[PDB]
C-alpha cells in the first residue's frame, strides 16, 4: 500500500527541515540572541560597525540609555 | 569481537551486502527469454523491490541476463558487452538455449552455449525459464555473492 | 570569506568522493542548426543582461523613458526572433 | 475510518509475537502480515493463509530457522518448502 | 476575423502572447496611476537633504521640517 | 559554528538526495501496480545505502580514448555546483545571504552546462558527443526562458536578493499574480534537470549520452548532482512562487511549510516522469522558442507595465 | 554521413537489431537494417523432424504470439492431410488466438511507449499479461511455448474452470485499455512523436508486401479473418478496425481496437462453445487417449507409430496463411510422404515489414527511427527464423 | 464490417466557444493534467506484486517445469526402456540405452535427459506408456555449473522420489483430461 | 479492494472511472482449484459398428 512510501518521504523531510531550522538558530545563537544582522547597503554595515566599536568588540552586545 | 580476522569476515560482509543488495543487470535480449523476464520487471514479480534495475546500459551493469539463443553472429557482440562491462560483473544464462543450445543446438548458426563465449555464473533452466524462476536464479546469484570472501582472500594471502 | 569557506569544502567533498571513487575500487557531427541555435542563444543572452538592471532601473524616477526603453528592446529582439522563425532558423 | 486501518494495523504488528517476533517477521519476511496457520512441516515452515487478500498473496510461507543443518535465518530459498506442501503453495491444489 | 478565430484555437499561444504584448503598450499609457510612480519612487528619500541658507527671501521653503510649508506625500499617503 | 552551519546544509541535503532516490523508486512504484523496494532493509530506508555502496566499489573504467581529467572534473563541477547553489537560499534565513542572490543561482545553474559538454568530448565516442551536443542545447535553450521569467519575477520582488520575497509574500503566494510564469518555470525546471518530459539529454531508448562512458563513483557524482538539483529547482518554485507563511517570532512555520511545498512540488516531477512520453528533440526545443518565449518576453513587458502604472514599483531593499 | 550503428544490446534494438544509420547530423539520410543476429536455422532443422516434433519451432518464430503461430502450421499440416478439426477445438483455437492478440498488442503498444518514453502503461497491462498467460499455463501447463494447438484438433481439453477465468478476465480488461487510453492516446507528446510519423501510401504498403496493421492504418481493407475465414471466424463477428492516413498513431489507435474487437470475439466464443471432443477422432492423425491406449491393442499401435515415426501426410505442398497479430503468418509445407516435412517457408509478418523501414523513415531524426520499428511490431523470431 | 479509426466524420466549424476550449487546452495543458490524475490513482490502488520466497505465483497441475522418472508403489522404476520417448523428444534430449536386467526385466541402464538441450515442450510427458516420465512441477533447479544440468537415470530418479506425492497428485488431477 | 472509502473515492475520480468495479488484482472470484473432475465426451468414430476407416 501507498503508505509505505511514507517512511522514505520522512526521512528526506525531516533532512529538509534540519537545515532551515539549523541555520536559523546557529545564527541567534552566535549573534546574541537577535538576528544577524543583514547589512545589504554599507550604511548598515557602518551602523553594525560603529555598534562593534560602541561595546565589547562583537556588535550585538548593545549599549542602551543607560550609557 | 577483537581479531583482525573478524575486522575482515565483517567488512566483506558489508562489500558483500552491497553488491548483493544493488545488482543492476543488463539483458541482452536474445529471442523469448527475454519477455519471461519483462514479466519479472512487471509488477507480479518485481525484480526492483529485490534491488534490480529494470534497464541498466553496461558501463553500469553488476549483472548480464543472457535470454534467448546466442547465435553465430550475435557472439562476437555478446562478448563484447561482457568485456566493457564494469569489473565486478557476473552472468546469469537463461533459457536452454542459452545454458546449452537448446531447441536450435544442432544448427549451424546457434553457439551450443553461452558459457562457450562468457563465463556464466548461474544457469536458469526452461525453455521459457518461469519469471519466478529467473527469480529464483537472481537470488540464488545473491547467494553465491554472500559467500565470496574476497578480503578474506587478500589478508591471509 | 564566508563564502569561500562553504566553495571549498564543496570542491573537498566532490574531490574526496572521485578519490575514493578511483581508490576505493581496490568527429563530424555538425549541424548549423546547433551553431545558429548557439548564436541565438547569445544574441538572447546579451539581451538578457540589458535586461537585468530593470530591477534598479524601475525606481528611476524617469519611468516613461525607463519602459520606453525596455519596451523598445524586447519588441526589437522578438522581432529578430520573428525572422528568425520566418526564415528557416528554428525550424531545425 | 482511518481509525479502523490504524486499528488492524496494531493487531498485526501485536500479532506476530512480541517485539522479537515483529522483528523475526519485519526483517527476514519483509511483511507484518497476520494470518491463519495452515500447518507446520516437519522442516519447519510455517505455512499461513489470509483468503481476504488477493489471489497472489492468501497463501505465504514464513521459512525456518534451520534447514538440513543449514542455518535458514536469513538465506531463506524458495526449494525450503517441502514437496507436498510446494503444491498448496503454489495453488495447485486447493487443499493443505 | 476568421484566422483570428481559428489562430484561437490553433496556435492559441502567440495570440495570447501578442495580446499582451499590446495590453501592456496600453494600459501605461491609460490609467489612473501611472503618474505615481514618477512620483512614489520620486519621493523615496535616499540621499541627505541638503538645508539651504535662510537669506530669509523665502517663503516657500519650510523652516522645520514639520512646519506646514514644503511638500507633502499625503498623496503617498491614502493612496 | 559557521562550519557546523556548513555541514547543517550540506549533510542533510545529501542524505535527502539519497531518500529522494528511493521515493522515486516507490511512488513510480506504487503508479504502476507494484510496491518498489521494501526488501533491504525496513521498507526500503537502506535501499538508496546500499547501491551508493556498489557503485563506488565497481571499477571505475577509464575508456581507452578519454580526457582524464575532463572525465574526472565533470562529475566534481556537476556535485560541486549543485550543492553550492544550496548556500544562498531562504530557509528562511540563508546560511551565506547575498544581496545579488538569484543572479548567483542563474549563474552557477549555467555553469553545469559545462560538465555535459566536457564528459561528452571526454569520452571520445560518438554516443557521447551527439547527447552532449543536443544537451547543452537543451540546457542552453531552456535557459534563455528560465533567466527571462526570473526577471520578470524579480521585477515585482524590487530585488535580486531570494531573502526579499519572503516579505513579498506575506500576504499571498507568487503563484496567484504570475501564475503563468509558474508553469512556465515549473516546465523549464524539469528541462534543466533533464528530468523526464524532458529527457533527452541522456535518453535511455535514444542513446542509451551523459553517462555512457561514466560507471561506479563519477556516475554517482553528477547522479547525486542531479537529485541534489531536482530539489534545490523544486525549492527555488517553494520560494520565488509558492510563498510559506513567514512569522518572525516563530522561523521553523517558514522551513516546515517550505518542507512540505518542496516535497509535494518534488514528488511532482516524480509523478510528472511516470505519466508522460519523452518529448522529441525539436518538440523540445520548438515549446521554448516557438511556444514559451513569446509569451515569457511579452509577459516580462507587462511585469514591467504593472509596477508603473499600477503605482506598485516595488521598494528596492 | 558519421555511420552509427544501433547496436544489439541498445533496448530500442529489440535485443537483436545492428540498423547501420548514416546520420546526415541529426536527421537519418539511409537505414541499412542488419538482421540475421537471431537466425536459429529453424527452417533446415524442421526438415529433419517429424511433424509433431516440429509444432514446437512455430511457438519460437513469433515469440509473443503463440498460439496464432501454431495456429497456422496446424491449419497447414491439416490441409495437406483433408483433416479438420472437430467443433469445439476450432472455437477453442479462435478463443486462444484472440488472448495471443490481446497480448501481442499489449506487449506492442506499451513497449512501443517504452521505447518513447512512457514507462507505466507496459507495467499496468504487464500485470494483465501475466493474468492471461496463467490461462496458457492452466490449459497446456507452459505459460508461453504452450505447443497446445496441435497439428490436428487442439492437444487436451480446457480445464473445468478456464472459461469462467476468461470471463472474469474480459470483463474487467477493457477498463484497463481505456486506462492507458487516457494516459497515452491524446497527450500532445505522444501525438506529437506518434503522428505524421512514418506515413505510408496505400499502394505502396501493398507493393512492399505489409500485409498487417501497417496495410490496414493505411486505409486498405484486408483481415485474413473476414476475407478468407479460416477455423471459425466465420461464425463469430467482429469489425476489422481500418484506420484512415497511416501515421504511427493511426496504427497505435488501430491496435488498441483490434484489442477492444478481440474481447468481442473472445465473448462470442465463451458465450458459443460447443459440447465435443478436442482433437479429431482419426488415430491416424490425432495419438489416441490415455485409457484407450492403455486398453485396446489399435490404440497402443496408433500411439506407438505415432510418437515414433509419425502422422506420414500425403505428398502436396500448401501455403496456408492466418491473421497473426502482427500480420499475415504463413507457412508453406512442401511434403513428400514422408512424416516428416521436406520445406517449412514461414512467411513472417515483419521480414516486409522492417524491408519499409528505409522507405516508411524518410526525412526522419534519429528518435522517430525507435517509433518506426515500434509500430511494426516487429519481433527478430520471426524476421530471423 | 469496418471500422473507421482516427477518421473526422466532418469539419466542425470553429465556434468561439469551440475555439476557447481548444485553446485552453492547449494553453493550461488540460488533457496532460487528465493523465497526471490516471497515475495518482493507481499509487493509491494496492500493489499486485507478491513476497517471492514467502508467496508463490500459482501453476495449476498440468504445469511442466521438471523432469522426473517415476517408480511403481511396490518400488520398480515405471520405465521399461520403449525408448519412445526418445523418439519424439524435439531436441534429442533424452539418450537411453537399455539392456536385460538380471531379474530379466527390460530397464535402461543409462537415462540422460540434457536439461539444456531439453525445451520443456512435454511430449515425453504425453509419449511414455508406462508414463514413467514426467513434467515435474518444480521449477526452481537453476545450478552453478553446466554439467549439474545434465542428468543422469540416479538424478531424475532421486527427483522422482522427492517430488512423487505431488506428481502423483498431479497426474491424479488430470489424467481424465488426457 | 480493502481500501477506505476515501481512497476509494479519490482513486476512482482521478482515474475517472469507477476502478473498483473492475479491480485488477483477483479475490475470492477466480474459479477454486480442483475443480470438479472432468468426464470429457467421447466423439465420433466410436461407434462399434459402420465405422469402416475406410469411410473416415
Ligand atoms: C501518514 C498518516 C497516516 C497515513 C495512513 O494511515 O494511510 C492509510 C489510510 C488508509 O489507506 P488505504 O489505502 O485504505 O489502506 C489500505 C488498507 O485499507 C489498510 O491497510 P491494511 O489492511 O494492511 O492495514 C494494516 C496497516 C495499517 O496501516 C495504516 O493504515 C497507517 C499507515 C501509516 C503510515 C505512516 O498496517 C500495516 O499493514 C503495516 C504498515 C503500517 C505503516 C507502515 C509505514 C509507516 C511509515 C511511518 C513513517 C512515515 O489512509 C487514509 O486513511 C486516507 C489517506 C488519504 C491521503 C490523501
Ligand atoms: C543506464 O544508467 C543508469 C541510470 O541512468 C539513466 C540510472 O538512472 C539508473 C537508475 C538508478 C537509480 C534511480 C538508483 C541510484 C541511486 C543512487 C546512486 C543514490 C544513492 C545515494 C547516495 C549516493 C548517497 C547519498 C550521498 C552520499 C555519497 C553520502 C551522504 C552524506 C541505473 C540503474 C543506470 O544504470
Ligand atoms: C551505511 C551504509 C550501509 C551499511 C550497512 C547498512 C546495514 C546493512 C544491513 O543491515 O544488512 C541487512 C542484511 C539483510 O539481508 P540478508 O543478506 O540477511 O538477506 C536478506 C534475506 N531476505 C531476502 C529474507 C530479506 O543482512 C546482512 O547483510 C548481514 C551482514 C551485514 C553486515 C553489516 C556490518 C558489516
Ligand atoms: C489532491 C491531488 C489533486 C491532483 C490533481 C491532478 C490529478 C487529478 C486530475 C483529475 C483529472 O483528470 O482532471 C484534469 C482535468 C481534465 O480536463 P480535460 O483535459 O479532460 O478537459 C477539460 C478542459 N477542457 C474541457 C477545457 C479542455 O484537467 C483540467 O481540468 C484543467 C487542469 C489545468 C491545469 C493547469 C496547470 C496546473 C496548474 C498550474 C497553476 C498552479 C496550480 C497549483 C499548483 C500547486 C500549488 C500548491
Ligand atoms: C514580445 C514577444 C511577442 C512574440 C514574439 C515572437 C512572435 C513570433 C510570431 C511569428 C508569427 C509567424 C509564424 O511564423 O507563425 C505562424 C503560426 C504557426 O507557427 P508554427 O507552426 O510554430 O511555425 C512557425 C513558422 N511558420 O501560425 C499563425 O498564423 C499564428 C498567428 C499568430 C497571430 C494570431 C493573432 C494574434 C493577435 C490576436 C489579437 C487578439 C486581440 C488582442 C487585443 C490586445 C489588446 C491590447
Ligand atoms: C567550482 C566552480 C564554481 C564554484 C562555485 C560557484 C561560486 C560562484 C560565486 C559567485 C559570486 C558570489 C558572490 O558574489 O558573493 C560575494 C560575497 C558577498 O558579496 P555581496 O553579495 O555583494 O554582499 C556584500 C554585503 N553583504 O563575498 C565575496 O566576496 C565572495 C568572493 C568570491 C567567493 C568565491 C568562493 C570560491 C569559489 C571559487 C573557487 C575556485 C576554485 C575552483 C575553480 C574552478 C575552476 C573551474
Ligand atoms: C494572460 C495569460 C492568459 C492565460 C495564459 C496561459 C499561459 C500558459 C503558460 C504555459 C503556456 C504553455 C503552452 O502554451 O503550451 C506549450 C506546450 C503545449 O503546446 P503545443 O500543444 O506544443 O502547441 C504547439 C504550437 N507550436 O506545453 C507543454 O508542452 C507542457 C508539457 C508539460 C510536460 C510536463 C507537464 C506537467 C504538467 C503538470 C504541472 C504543471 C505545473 C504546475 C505547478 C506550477 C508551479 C506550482
Ligand atoms: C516487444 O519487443 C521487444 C522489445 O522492446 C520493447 C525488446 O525490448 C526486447 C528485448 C529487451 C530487453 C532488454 C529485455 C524484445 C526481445 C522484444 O521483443
Ligand atoms: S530457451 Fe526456449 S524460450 Fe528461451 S529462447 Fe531458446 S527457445 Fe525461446
Ligand atoms: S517412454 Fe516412458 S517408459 Fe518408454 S522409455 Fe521413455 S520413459 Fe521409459
Amino acid at each position: 500500500m501507498w503508505f509505505e512510501i511514507l517512511p522514505g518521504l520522512a526521512i528526506m523531510g525531516v533532512c529538509l527541515v534540519i537545515p532551515g531550522v539549523s541555520t536559523a538558530y546557529i545564527h541567534k545563537f552566535t549573534n546574541g540572541g537577535k538576528e544577524k544582522r543583514v547589512a545589504r547597503v554599507q550604511y548598515q554595515w557602518y551602523l553594525m560597525e560603529r555598534d562593534r566599536r560602541i561595546s565589547g568588540v562583537n556588535r550585538y552586545y548593545v549599549s542602551k540609555g543607560l550609557e | 569481537r577483537s581479531r583482525a580476522e573478524y575486522v575482515v569476515t565483517k567488512l566483506d560482509d558489508l562489500i558483500n551486502w552491497a553488491r548483493r543488495s544493488s545488482l543492476w543487470p543488463m539483458t541482452f535480449g536474445l529471442a523469448c527469454c527475454a519477455v519471461e523476464m519483462m514479466h519479472m520487471a512487471a509488477p507480479r514479480y518485481d525484480m526492483d523491490r529485490f534491488g534490480v534495475v529494470f534497464r541498466a546500459s553496461p558501463r553500469q551493469a553488476d549483472v548480464m541476463i543472457v535470454a534467448g539463443t546466442l547465435t553465430n553472429k550475435m557472439a562476437p557482440a555478446l562478448r563484447k558487452v561482457y568485456d566493457q562491462m564494469p569489473e565486478p560483473r557476473y552472468v546469469v544464462s537463461m533459457g536452454s538455449c542459452a545454458n546449452g543450445g537448446g531447441y536450435y543446438h544442432y544448427s549451424y548458426s546457434v553457439v551450443r552455449g553461452c558459457d562457450r563465449i562468457v563465463p556464466v555464473d548461474i544457469y536458469v533452466p526452461g525453455c521459457p525459464p518461469t519469471a519466478e524462476a529467473l527469480l529464483y536464479g537472481i537470488l540464488q546469484l545473491q547467494r553465491k555473492i554472500k559467500r565470496e570472501q574476497k578480503l578474506k582472500i587478500w589478508y591471509r594471502r | 570569506m564566508n563564502l569561500y569557506t562553504v566553495i571549498f569544502i564543496n570542491i573537498l567533498l566532490s574531490l574526496t568522493l572521485i578519490l575514493v571513487a578511483f581508490w576505493l575500487p581496490q568527429r563530424l557531427p555538425f549541424s548549423m542548426k546547433f551553431f545558429l541555435v548557439a548564436i541565438t542563444f547569445l544574441l538572447f543572452d546579451l539581451e538578457i543582461a540589458l535586461l537585468l538592471p530593470l530591477p534598479w532601473a524601475i525606481q528611476t524616477i524617469k519611468t516613461s523613458t525607463m519602459m520606453i526603453m525596455a519596451f523598445i528592446l524586447v519588441t526589437i529582439l522578438s522581432l529578430g526572433l520573428a525572422y528568425e522563425w520566418t526564415q528557416k532558423g528554428l525550424e531545425w | 475510518e482511518l481509525v479502523e486501518v490504524l486499528k488492524r494495523g496494531v493487531q498485526q504488528v501485536t500479532g506476530h509475537g512480541g517485539l522479537r517476533g515483529l522483528l523475526r517477521v519485519f526483517f527476514r519476511a519483509n511483511d507484518i502480515r497476520i494470518g491463519t496457520l495452515v500447518g507446520e512441516d516437519k522442516y519447519g515452515n510455517k505455512y499461513y493463509e489470509d483468503n481476504k487478500q488477493f489471489f497472489g498473496r492468501h497463501r505465504w510461507v514464513i521459512y525456518t530457522t534451520e534447514m538440513n543443518g543449514k542455518n535458514t535465518f536469513w538465506d531463506v530459498d524458495g526449494s525450503m518448502v517441502p514437496p507436498e506442501w510446494h503444491r498448496w503453495l503454489h495453488c495447485m491444489t486447493d487443499d493443505p | 476575423s476568421a484566422f483570428l478565430k481559428n489562430a484561437w484555437a490553433k496556435e492559441p499561444v502567440l495570440v495570447v502572447s501578442f495580446s499582451v504584448w499590446g495590453l501592456a503598450i496600453i494600459m501605461p499609457m491609460i490609467s489612473p496611476y501611472t503618474k505615481y510612480a514618477s512620483m512614489i519612487n520620486k519621493a523615496t528619500p535616499y540621499n541627505y537633504p541638503v538645508p539651504v541658507r535662510d537669506d530669509g527671501n523665502m517663503p516657500d521653503v519650510p523652516s522645520h521640517p514639520q512646519d506646514p510649508l514644503g511638500p507633502s506625500l499625503d498623496w503617498l499617503k491614502n493612496l | 559554528m559557521f562550519f557546523i552551519n556548513i555541514l547543517t546544509l550540506l549533510v542533510p541535503i545529501l542524505i535527502a538526495m539519497a531518500f529522494l532516490t528511493l521515493v522515486e523508486r516507490k511512488i513510480l512504484g506504487y503508479m504502476q501496480l507494484r510496491k518498489g523496494p521494501n526488501i533491504v532493509g525496513p521498507y526500503g530506508i537502506l535501499q538508496p545505502f546500499a547501491d551508493a555502496m556498489k557503485l563506488f566499489m565497481k571499477e571505475p573504467m577509464r575508456p581507452l580514448t578519454t580526457s582524464m581529467s575532463l572525465f574526472i572534473i565533470a562529475p566534481t563541477l556537476s556535485l560541486t555546483l549543485a550543492l553550492s547553489l544550496w548556500v544562498p537560499l531562504p530557509m528562511p534565513h540563508p546560511l551565506i545571504n547575498l544581496n545579488l542572490g538569484i543572479l548567483f543561482i542563474l549563474a552557477t545553474s549555467s555553469l553545469s552546462v559545462y560538465s555535459i559538454l566536457w564528459s561528452g568530448w571526454a569520452s571520445n565516442s560518438k554516443y557521447s558527443l551527439f547527447g552532449a551536443l543536443r544537451a547543452v542545447a537543451q540546457t542552453i535553450s531552456y535557459e534563455v526562458t528560465m533567466a527571462i521569467i526570473l526577471l520578470s519575477v524579480l521585477l515585482m520582488n524590487g530585488s535580486y536578493s531570494l531573502q526579499t520575497l519572503i516579505t513579498t509574500q506575506e500576504h499571498m503566494w507568487l503563484l496567484l499574480p504570475a501564475w503563468p510564469m509558474a508553469m512556465m518555470w515549473f516546465i523549464s525546471t524539469l528541462a534543466e534537470t533533464n528530468r523526464a518530459p524532458f529527457d533527452l539529454t541522456e535518453g535511455e531508448s535514444e542513446l542509451v549520452g551523459f553517462n555512457v562512458e561514466y560507471a561506479a563513483g563519477p556516475f554517482a557524482l553528477f547522479f547525486m548532482a542531479e537529485y541534489t538539483n531536482i530539489i534545490l529547482m523544486n525549492a527555488l518554485t517553494t520560494i520565488i512562487f509558492l510563498g510559506p507563511l513567514y512569522y518572525i517570532n516563530l522561523p521553523e512555520l517558514y522551513s516546515t511549510n517550505f518542507m512540505m511545498e518542496a516535497l509535494l512540488l518534488s514528488s511532482t516531477f516524480l509523478w510528472i516522469r511516470a505519466s508522460y512520453p519523452r518529448f522529441r528533440y525539436d518538440q523540445l526545443m520548438h515549446l521554448l522558442w516557438k511556444n514559451f518565449l513569446p509569451l515569457t518576453l511579452a509577459l516580462c513587458m507587462w511585469h514591467i507595465s504593472l509596477p508603473i502604472f499600477t503605482a506598485g514599483v516595488p521598494p528596492y531593499m | 554521413n558519421m555511420t552509427l550503428n544501433f547496436g544489439p544490446q541498445h533496448p530500442a534494438a529489440h535485443g537483436v537489431l545492428r540498423l547501420v544509420l548514416e546520420l546526415s547530423g541529426e536527421m537519418v539520410r539511409k537505414c541499412d537494417p542488419h538482421i540475421g543476429l537471431l537466425h536459429r536455422g529453424t527452417e533446415k532443422l524442421i526438415e529433419y523432424k517429424t511433424y509433431l516434433q516440429a509444432l514446437p519451432y512455430f511457438d519460437r518464430l513469433d515469440y509473443v504470439s503463440m498460439m496464432c503461430n501454431e495456429q497456422a502450421y496446424s491449419i497447414a499440416v491439416e490441409k495437406l492431410l483433408n483433416i479438420q478439426p472437430p467443433p469445439r477445438a476450432q472455437w477453442i483455437r479462435v478463443l486462444f488466438g484472440e488472448i495471443t492478440r490481446i497480448l501481442n498488442h499489449i506487449m506492442a503498444v506499451t513497449t512501443h511507449a517504452l521505447d518513447i518514453g512512457a514507462m507505466t502503461p507496459f507495467f499496468w497491462m504487464f500485470e494483465e499479461r501475466e493474468k492471461m498467460f496463467e490461462f496458457y499455463e492452466r490449459v497446456s501447463g507452459a505459460r508461453m511455448h504452450a505447443a497446445y494447438i496441435r497439428p490436428g484438433g487442439v492437444h487436451q481439453d480446457l480445464p473445468l474452470g478456464l472459461l469462467d477465468d476468461i470471463y472474469e478476465f474480459s470483463k474487467n480488461f477493457s477498463l484497463r485499455i481505456d486506462e492507458v487510453e487516457e494516459m497515452l492516446t491524446n497527450n500532445r507528446i505522444w501525438r506529437n512523436r506518434t503522428v505524421d510519423i512514418g506515413v505510408v501510401t496505400a499502394e505502396d504498403a501493398l507493393n512492399y508486401g505489409f500485409s498487417g496493421v501497417m496495410l490496414r492504418g493505411s486505409g486498405i481493407q484486408w483481415d485474413l479473418r473476414k476475407t478468407q475465414p479460416y477455423d471459425v471466424y466465420d461464425q463469430v463477428e467482429f469489425d476489422v478496425p481500418i484506420g484512415s492516413r497511416g501515421d504511427c498513431y493511426d496504427r497505435y489507435l488501430c491496435r488498441v481496437e483490434e484489442m477492444r474487437q478481440s474481447l468481442r470475439i473472445i465473448e462470442q466464443c465463451l458465450n458459443k462453445m460447443p459440447p465435443g471432443e478436442i482433437k479429431v477422432d482419426d488415430a491416424k492423425v490425432s495419438p489416441p487417449k490415455r485409457a484407450e491406449m492403455k486398453t485396446s491393442m489399435e490404440s497402443l499401435i496408433h500411439h506407438f507409430k505415432l510418437y515414433t515415426e509419425g502422422y506420414q501426410v500425403p505428398p502436396g505442398a500448401t501455403y496456408t496463411a492466418i491473421e497473426a497479430p502482427k500480420g499475415e503468418f504463413g507457412v508453406y509445407l512442401v511434403s513428400d510422404g514422408s512424416s516428416r516435412p521436406y520445406r517449412c517457408k514461414i512467411k513472417a509478418p515483419g521480414f516486409a515489414h522492417l524491408a519499409g523501414l528505409d522507405k516508411m523513415s524518410k526525412g526522419h531524426m534519429l528518435a522517430d527511427v525507435v517509433a518506426i520499428i515500434g509500430t511494426q511490431d516487429i519481433v527478430f523470431g520471426e524476421i530471423d527464423r | 464490417t469496418y471500422k473507421y479509426v482516427n477518421k473526422k466524420e466532418q469539419e466542425s466549424e470553429v465556434d468561439m466557444k469551440s475555439a476557447t476550449d481548444n485553446a485552453a487546452r492547449i494553453l493550461m495543458w488540460t488533457e496532460l493534467i487528465r493523465g497526471l490524475g490516471m497515475t495518482l490513482s493507481y499509487l493509491f490502488r494496492e500493489p499486485a506484486t507478491i513476497n517471492y520466497p514467502f508467496e508463490k505465483g500459482p501453476l495449476s497441475p498440468r504445469f511442466r517445469g521438471e523432469h522426473a522418472l517415476r517408480r511403481y508403489p511396490s518400488g520398480e522404476e515405471r520405465c521399461i526402456a520403449c525408448k519412445l520417448c526418445e523418439a519424439i523428444c524435439p531436441a534429442q534430449a533424452i539418450t537411453i540405452e537399455a539392456e536385460p536386467r538380471a531379474d530379466g526385466s527390460r530397464r535402461t541402464t543409462r537415462y540422460d535427459i540434457d536439461m539444456t538441450k531439453c525445451i520443456y515442450c512435454g511430449f515425453c510427458q504425453e509419449a511414455c506408456p508406462v508414463d514413467a516420465i514426467v513434467e515435474g512441477p518444480n521449477f526452481e533447479f537453476s545450478t552453478e555449473t553446466h554439467e549439474e544440468l545434465l542428468y543422469n537415470k540416479e538424478k531424475l530418479l532421486n527427483n522422482g522420489d522427492k517430488w512423487e506425492a505431488e506428481i502423483a497428485a498431479n497426474i491424479q488431477a488430470d489424467y481424465l483430461y488426457r | 479492494a480493502s481500501a477506505t472509502r476515501v481512497i476509494q473515492k479519490l482513486r476512482n475520480w482521478a482515474s475517472g472511472q469507477d476502478l473498483q468495479a473492475k479491480l485488477q488484482l483477483r479475490y475470492q472470484e477466480i474459479a477454486k482449484r480442483t475443480q470438479p473432475p472432468p468426464k470429457l465426451p467421447v466423439g465420433p468414430s466410436h461407434k462399434l459398428s459402420n465405422n469402416y476407416y475406410c469411410t473416415r
